[PDB]
DNA sequence: AGTACGTCCCGGAAGAGATTCA
DNA sequence: TGAATCTCTTCCAGCACACATCGGGACGTACT
RNA sequence: GCGAUGUGUG
């Protein structure tokens, strides 16, 4: 069973998981340990950024496929912007800065 | 259950076998698994599997005589307090079939063909245990009850 | 875009700013039409639309008429993404105890307060009472007290009274308190008082204090005033298929608190009575408590039917949230899953993949190439293509596939390799093709495993791929130097086939010119494979500098052999293949050939390796029939004769010689020696029996049955699994770890009894039930120490520095275990490396060593070589590049960041499946008991004696009298390589200056006794024993004899219980024997509860041992073992009874022998000696009142406590302890770990540290703080004429240096998330990035590799 | 066309800076028109600049060398 | 008649007792 | 008096699948 | 279009 590009999950724009419902694969912790070991850095980058949370640079990337310009801008991953929201309810604050 | 009562020879053996395994068949052994799990890395792999219980018994067997080494007393006592047979003596017994029976007597941690193989802890030597040329030797087997006469005392 | 996070307390008011209202009603929705209620948790006008730019009441559907809010419903219009973003508060009308801040043990409350807990609660949960300020009273301000007592208090007091309950009471607490008193108050506390226990808490509450102050918080502001609400979003109301919904439990949990608020609202205006207005109050904290974290207050409050409900809580930590389950990792778009073959025509820089599955992965590229080639003007009508599955399509899918390399992944992804890279070859079925090789890399047999795949959609990342992650790149695993593309079972079958020599068969010993035509002879059969032949061949040596020279010969070998020589690539020497290729042979094979010619002549070869061996192995047809298993005819001759023995042993027990248990151990050995002659026997009659004619008569040669053949080959099982087929399979032992007393008779040939089998069954189960457990345990090991090195980047290329650790080779006297060429290859040079022909610069002192340099080492036969190491370089924030020595994989220098961090973690974890379980652990125990009994040297050398004051016996020998003799092994230069101990008056085997070899034994002695031994010759008489009141005479029956036992004074008869006995050797007559030299005699005062032998009236040589002294002795050390020694070992868990060392150096002596841990005192030669240390007599000693010992020198006896280690010898010297313990555990089992990583561990395992002294620093002294700051810190500082500090590093377990790193967004992704998230928030810790976790997280790049350059470029740039 | 990068590494030592230099040159090849410098083989952008690199005539130097040039052109 | 809609809900380890050599 | 040595009690126990079921009841009515 | 528990696969 394969995926290419399907459903989102609601709460977290992410992937879905299984095959009846027509979601991908799951690239685990230790995989993300093992694309480390490996100098291999904008793999994982890409492969955290575009390929599941940012829906904007979702987006972007796939019209950019469309055009074969091969590329991709991180933006930001909407699930960490979860986190925040959800610590952010717990009573304690937390900020990003400027540069 | 037990009594750390030692000779010497065999205190001098177990040293010798201590030194045997834990320093030549130990590595031969490491070797040997060693390049059997040059990554085949099977639980399947009976080779590995046998290889490592092989290791398991020589482990188990060298901290047995490890911990004896530690408690185990040594008495190599000369020839001088005869009469007796409290220890380490050459004794034959005979029955009224005259079953001769001839043996030293040494430690548990030696029971073996090699020298002398009867115990202390043994009933008989319970027995055997302070007597004189002539007495009237008597156990209890789980079989029953039996009984000897002594004809020898030996040391070295 | 931004930078560093920052995390803080929660004011109320910045919580007001955040919101953009309040709800007020706890309904969820209408659930009559869909449409939310008016404000509440859905509420538009708070929180905003459902469906993009439309209002609420219907007026703008448009884009023109965005931003302006609606005034019939009056809600704001814009992108869903708001309906998001936005977030609630409630305004409770009583204040709440954040029950974070109340309970985490320790509560910040309490400390900030001291107060119990247990009170602080009973006045949260309403059952109690606090004063606030009672003013000129009987009573203290922090005082409490109960109903009956505040009653009768108000009437004590009728208003200048003031105490309270509850969260008001809280607050008002925090608020009245000042934060500066506190802390003058506190250091005068900590200044005047001396209680250890309070300094501690004390301390602690100082830190707590001193860093609030240095934040901008305020303390009440961990009482909740605002309560805020998650979005709604992400607490989704799910519409399930029905007229249901399926709640989140953060739904009902809002829900119950908002009709809490409520109805303490409605209460307070009506001034209803005061009990009813304190359990409102109560059940609201308690549901404000559900809110945060459900089940950490009493009884959790449960949600469906009986499982507690999920919780904020729950949604961060634990394994399933949102750091575990969404971002170290989460779902990937561009993937796929199949069961994996084979398809051995692959040249392995490719792989199978799915040819449906393809088609659905790479869609996006075949929408774009096709509308490239326009044949679709619209997206919708390429996706309508493809459905179709026209042909032009699949032209397209080849084109776009024809160099786009994909991942390859498999689920239990242990390490580097476990995932790798290839081009795929489209393939018809549906499922993987897997090149043959890289099974074993992926640990992946092919019972049915399933493999995943990605596809890097950028061309950066395709060329990641094609880099650093395509298997050609990848022949040796960053764990060891080993190979990793050793070929297996079937292909090692077939060479093994395809070279051996039978003694005779077609073709027999003619002459081929070619090889080429030796395989044409092999095709037409007109020539047997494998036969004696002489042939001419070609070889090519390059010992020019780099070219390479052609020779050729002629050579008597077998004509397969050629056939695969034909392969060779032209570098390697002909003499490689000669002999039989097996396993083991080929794997030198390949690897040499990699050595000696590079890589791409290596993958070539090995891909022709491959083919070859499939191809040969298969045209020989090597099978398995059960005629193939020679039952020994003697086998059962053999075990009848054990019969037999075993009958005569139980004669013997039956008639009483021996108990059961010696019965049990003599059956045992002897079926165990019975078993083994059956294995000779066996495999005798297998490797041998083939024996024929040669054309003379007869002739015994290696075999051909295909078992034998399987073992000797070494494609699978050996000599123990060929037993277990043939012979006997041995013993079994039963749970119990004992061994049952019957063996297995019969094999697998023959059939199993029951019994028989029933047994076995345990035998094995045991293990196959062990392997769940282990793996479990063995993984949490594993991302434990990945998250202690997360962190850690090989950053700078030198740190140019002159300092590092030492390596001597490990010795067993004799032969050595760990060649120092083993041990050092890789590494890099501390020091220059003297010539052994003294001051002469053998080896540069900062270069590689390379495997030249070592072999000249070896040529020069070094003893130690001082080398730097990670433990200690000077880098910041990483660690430089010269220290990390060779990256395996890659014989050169370690590339400029490749970060060895994780590499390490992984090779430190993978074998954990491959270890044992639970047994005891042995290593230091062994030698342990061999130099009780008498010494070890190591090498040759002469022989050195330090404090020798000895006689010589009677034998000639001699023995020690002086109680500090130092052993020194001369080397053929002049230093000293050992420096033993020497216990007192051992039996010296030899003499000083003696010239001996290496691995000898020069002394003797009783292992376990203080001796007596004598000073002079002549007669003994019992000079001052006092006979039968000191002394006491015991016979032992066993000894049977009686002996003279020294009494000590609690022992000895009360009558002249201070009455000493002695021994003084007299004369022929019983005078003086004057000492020659000295003016008193020989008289030697008893200790008691000694034994003593000889009688009076004896004739003895000088140097005689007099009497004796039992010395307890305990090794039991029976908690360690494998796996969890491991653990232990990287968690500094103090063992369970230390061995105690010393303090500091100098001379020593007793103090006051109170019962107990009585006293040892300690003196400086001349320092001040301020010390003391009381230590329990129980324990036993290896120390005298004289001695002067070393710092750090071992008192006790014991384990090794790593912190006091550290404290006192020495950062290497930890070190080297932790590496020794790890590698002995892995070798016990061996597993080759090149040191290097758990190097790197352990510099983590100390990456902190505290003070001494400030000096002119900007630090308080109780102070704990990572070493690399304050290094960076008082260098400049030492650079200006300013004074720098003191510190002292202090060794971490790996699940604490987790916790207090700098970063804190790791530790709260790891392991636990409240007690880190918590301190945080009252630390106010700003926390930079810098770590890969952490920009994992953030999802930007990784500063490790071509992210190190990014980061690089961008810290540069700024 | 491309089996190994081990030549590429021979040529630049870094192994890492040879992927953002083949990245960067291949971008261009990709969108900066600015046809390569060898006879293709119906190969991607990626190989052609792996390729381009082991014939030992492109590097990070040479990049921004081209980069200023045309700049100023 | 009977109800679809109302509210109502084993290991470790570290801290606070707590116990015992003073 | 106070520094050691027990002793309750919070925190974690591998990864990736596949499939399966099941998800409030209760209490009370304005009607249906 | 979520989560629980179970079963099985490696
Ligand atoms: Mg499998
Ligand atoms: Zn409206
Ligand atoms: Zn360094």
């Amino acid at each position: 069973h394969a995926r290419s590009t399907g459903s989102y999950s609601l709460v977290t724009q992410q992937p879905l998981g299984g095959k009846a419902q027509f979601g991908g694969q799951r690239f685990g912790e230790m995989e993300v340990w093992a694309l480390e070991a490996y100098g291999a850095a904008y793999t994982l980058q890409e492969m955290l950024t575009v390929k599941s949370d940012d829906v904007n640079g979702r987006t972007k990337m796939y019209k950019n496929i469309v055009d074969g310009n091969h590329q991709m801008e991180p933006g930001m991953p909407e699930s960490f912007n979860v986190l925040l929201k959800e610590i952010r309810s717990l009573g304690i604050n937390i900020e990003l800065e400027d540069e | 259950m037990k009594t750390p009562l030692v000779t010497r020879e065999g205190y001098e053996k177990l040293k010798q076998e201590l030194n045997y395994l834990w320093r030549e068949e130990r590595p031969e052994v490491t070797k040997k698994v060693t390049w059997a799990a040059s990554l085949g890395d099977r639980s399947e792999n009976a080779d590995y599997q046998y290889n490592k219980k092989r290791l398991r018994e020589i482990d188990r067997r060298v901290r047995y005589l490890t911990k004896c080494m530690e408690n185990l007393k040594i008495v190599d006592y000369s020839p001088q307090q005869e009469g007796k047979v409290f220890f380490g003596a050459w004794v034959e017994i005979e029955n009224d079939d005259g079953v001769t029976h001839r043996f030293r007597i040494v430690g548990y941690d030696e029971i073996f063909g090699r020298k002398d193989y009867i115990s202390i802890d043994s009933p008989m030597a319970r027995a055997l245990l302070k007597k004189e040329v002539g007495d009237l030797a008597v156990v209890n087997t789980p079989a029953g009850e039996a009984s000897w006469y002594v004809n020898a005392i030996e040391y070295v | 875009e931004f930078d560093a996070i920052k995390i803080a307390l929660a004011s109320p008011d910045m919580i007001r700013s955040w919101s953009f209202g309040e709800v007020k009603k706890p309904e969820t929705i209408n659930y009559r039409t869909f449409k939310p209620e008016r404000d509440g948790l859905f509420c538009a006008r708070i929180f905003g639309p459902v469906k993009d730019y439309e209002c609420l009441c219907g007026k703008y559907k448009r884009l023109k008429h965005r931003g302006v809010i609606c005034e019939k419903c009056g809600v704001e219009v814009t992108q869903t993404k708001v309906r998001r973003e936005r977030m609630g508060h409630i305004e409770l009308a009583s204040p709440t105890a954040h029950i974070w801040f109340l309970k985490s043990l320790p509560s910040r409350i309490g400390l900030l307060l001291d107060m119990p807990l247990r009170d602080i609660e009973r006045v949260l949960y309403f059952e109690s009472y606090v004063v606030i300020e009672g003013g000129m009273t009987n009573l203290e301000r922090q005082q409490i007290l109960t109903e009956e007592q505040y009653l009768d208090a108000l009437e004590e007091f009728g208003d200048e009274f003031d105490a309270k309950m509850g969260a008001e009471a809280i607050q008002a607490l925090l608020k009245s308190m000042d934060l500066e008193q506190e802390c003058e108050q506190l250091r005068e506390e900590l200044n005047e008082t001396n209680s250890e226990t309070k300094r501690k808490k004390l301390t602690k509450r100082i830190k707590l204090l001193e860093a609030f102050v240095q934040s901008g918080n305020k303390p009440e502001w961990m009482i909740l005033t605002v309560l805020p609400v998650l979005p709604p979003d992400l607490r989704p109301l799910v519409p399930l298929d029905g007229g249901r919904f399926a709640t989140s439990d953060l739904n009902d949990l809002y829900r119950r608190v908002i009709n809490r608020n409520n109805r303490l609202k409605r209460l307070l205006d009506l001034a209803a009575p005061d009990i009813i207005v304190r359990n409102e109050k109560r059940m609201l904290q308690e549901a404000v408590d559900a809110l945060l974290d459900n089940g950490r207050r009493g009884r959790a409050i449960t949600g469906s039917n009986k499982r507690p409900l999920k919780s904020l809580a729950d949604m961060i930590k634990g394994k399933q949230g949102r750091f575990r389950q969404n971002l170290l990792g989460k779902r990937v778009d561009y993937s796929g899953r199949s069961v994996i073959t084979v398809g051995p025509y692959l040249r392995l820089h490719q792989c199978g993949l799915p040819k449906k599955m393809a088609l659905e992965l790479f869609k996006p590229f075949i929408y774009g190439k096709l509308e490239l080639r326009g044949l679709a003007t619209t997206i919708k009508a390429a996706k309508k293509m493809v459905e179709r599955e026209e042909a032009v399509v699949w032209d397209i899918l080849d084109e776009v596939i024809r160099e786009h390399p994909v991942l390859l992944n498999r689920a239990p992804t242990l390490h580097r390799l476990g995932i790798q890279a290839f081009e795929p070859v489209l393939i018809e079925g549906k499922a993987i093709q897997l090149h043959p090789l890289v099974c074993a890399a992926y640990n992946a047999d092919f019972d049915g495993d399933q493999m995943a795949v990605h596809v890097p959609l950028t061309l950066e990342a395709q060329l990641e791929a094609r880099a650093l992650m395509m298997s050609t790149n990848n022949i040796l695993s960053p764990a060891n130097g080993e190979p990793i593309i050793v070929p297996s079972q079937d292909v090692v079958l077939g060479l093994y086939y395809m070279t051996r020599d039978c003694v005779n068969a077609k073709g027999e010993g003619m002459v081929l010119t070619g090889p080429k035509e030796a395989e044409r002879l092999y095709r037409s059969g007109l020539a047997s494979l494998h036969a004696r032949v002489k042939v001419r061949i070609t070889e090519y040596e390059k010992d020019a500098n780099g070219e390479l020279v052609a020779k050729t010969s002629l050579k008597d070998t077998t004509v397969g052999r050629a056939i695969l020589w034909m392969i060779v690539p032209k570098g390697l020497p002909y003499s490689i293949v000669n002999q039989a290729l097996g396993k083991k042979a080929i794997s030198k094979m390949l690897n040499t050939c990699y050595r000696i010619l590079g890589l791409k002549p290596t993958v070539i070869f090995a891909d022709q390796i491959m083919y070859t061996g499939f191809a040969y192995a298969a045209r020989s047809g090597a099978s398995v029939g059960i005629d193939d298993m020679v039952i020994p005819e003697k086998k059962h001759e053999i075990i009848s004769e054990a019969e037999a023995e075993v009958a005569e042993i139980q004669e013997q027990f039956q008639s009483g010689l021996v108990t059961a248990g010696e019965r049990y151990n003599k059956v045992i050995d002897i079926w165990a020696a019975a078993n083994d002659r059956v294995s000779k026997a066996m495999m005798d009659n297998l490797q041998t029996e083939t024996v024929i004619n040669r054309d003379g008569q007869e002739e015994k040669q290696v075999s051909f049955n295909s078992i034998y053949m399987m073992a000797d080959s070494g494609a699978r099982g050996s000599a123990a699994q060929i037993r277990q087929l043939a012979g006997m399979r041995g013993l079994m032992a039963k749970p119990d770890g004992s061994i049952i007393e019957t063996p297995i008779t019969a094999n697998f040939r023959e059939g199993l009894n029951v019994l028989q089998y029933f047994i076995s069954t345990h035998g094995a189960r045991k293990g196959l039930a062990d392997t769940a457990l282990k793996t479990a345990n063995s993984g949490y090991l594993t991302r434990r120490l990945v998250d202690v090195a997360q962190d850690l980047v090989v950053t700078e290329d030198d740190c140019g520095t002159h300092e590092g650790i030492m390596m001597t080779p490990v010795i067993e006297g004799g032969d050595v275990k760990e060649p120092l060429r083993d041990r050092v290859l890789g590494r890099v040079t501390a020091e220059d490396v003297l010539k052994p022909g003294t001051a002469d610069i053998l080896v540069p002192r900062n270069t590689l060593l390379h495997e030249q340099w070592c072999d000249l080492l070896e040529e020069n036969s070094v003893d130690a070589v001082k080398v730097r190491s990670v433990v200690s370089c000077d880098t910041d924030f990483g660690v430089c590049a010269h220290c990390y020595g060779r990256d395996l994989a890659r014989g050169h220098i370690i590339n400029k960041g490749e970060a060895i961090g994780v590499i390490a973690a992984q090779s430190i974890g993978e074998p954990g499946t491959q270890l044992t379980m639970r047994t005891f652990h042995i290593g230091g125990a062994a030698s342990r008991a061999a130099a009780e009994s008498s010494i070890q040297v190591k090498n040759k050398g002469s022989i050195k004696l330090s404090n020798v004051k000895s006689v010589v016996n009677s034998s000639g020998k001699l023995v020690i009298t002086s109680r500090n003799t130092e052993l020194k092994l001369i080397d053929e230069f002049g230093r000293t390589k050992e420096s033993y101990k020497v216990p007192y008056g051992a039996v010296l085997a030899k003499g000083d200056g003696e010239q001996v070899a290496g691995g000898e034994t020069v002394a003797n002695w009783d292992p376990h006794t203080m001796p007596v031994i004598t000073e002079v010759s002549g007669f003994v008489r019992f000079t001052d024993m006092i006979d039968g009141q000191t002394i006491t005479r015991q016979t032992d029956e066993l000894t049977g004899l009686s002996s003279l036992v020294v009494l000590d004074s609690a022992e000895r008869t009360a009558g002249g219980k201070d009455l000493r006995p002695a021994l003084k050797i007299v004369d022929a007559q019983g005078n003086d024997v004057l000492i020659p030299g000295t003016d008193m005699p020989a008289q030697y005062f008893l200790p008691g509860k000694a034994i003593v032998q000889l009688e009076d009236g004896v004739q003895i040589s000088s140097g005689d041992t007099l009497a004796r002294i039992p010395q307890e002795s305990g090794g039991t050390k029976d908690i360690t073992g494998g796996l969890p020694r491991v653990a232990d070992l990287f968690e500094a868990r103090r063992p369970k009874e230390p061995a105690i060392l010393a303090e500091i150096s100098g001379i020593v002596s007793f103090g006051k022998e109170t019962k107990g841990k009585r006293r040892l005192v300690i003196t400086p030669v001349d320092g001040s000696d301020p010390y003391e240390e009381m230590i329990p007599k129980w324990r036993q000693l290896n120390v005298f009142e004289g001695e002067r010992v070393e710092r750090g020198d071992v008192i006790s006896d014991g384990p090794e406590a790593p912190h006091d280690i550290l404290r006192l010898r020495g950062v290497h010297a930890v070190t080297r302890y932790i590496v020794n313990e790890v590698q002995d555990v892995y070798r016990l089992q061996g597993v080759k770990i090149n040191d290097k990583h758990i190097e790197v561990i352990v510099r983590q395992m100390l990456r902190k540290a505290t003070i001494v002294n400030a000096g002119s620093s900007d630090f308080l002294e109780g102070e704990q703080v990572e070493y690399s700051r304050v290094k960076i810190a008082n260098r400049e500082l030492e650079a200006n004429g300013k004074v720098g500090a003191t510190y002292s590093r202090d060794l971490l377990g790996i699940t604490k240096a987790s916790l207090a790193t700098e970063s804190f967004i790791s530790a709260a992704s790891f392991q636990e998330t409240t007690r880190v998230l918590t301190e945080a928030a009252v630390a106010g810790k700003r926390d930079e990035l810098r770590g890969l976790k952490e920009n994992v997280i953030v999802g930007r790049l990784i500063p490790a590799g071509t992210g190190y350059a990014y980061h690089q470029d961008r810290m540069r740039r700024r | 066309a491309r089996v190994t990068v081990q030549d590429a590494v021979e040529k630049i030592g870094n192994r890492f800076d040879l992927v953002l230099v083949a990245a960067r040159r291949a971008r261009q090849m990709q969108v900066g028109g600015k046809d390569p410098l060898v006879p293709e083989e119906n190969d991607k952008t990626t190989v052609i600049a792996l390729r381009e690199i082991e014939e030992g005539l492109i590097n990070n130097q040479i990049l921004d060398v081209r980069e200023r040039q045309e700049q100023q052109e």
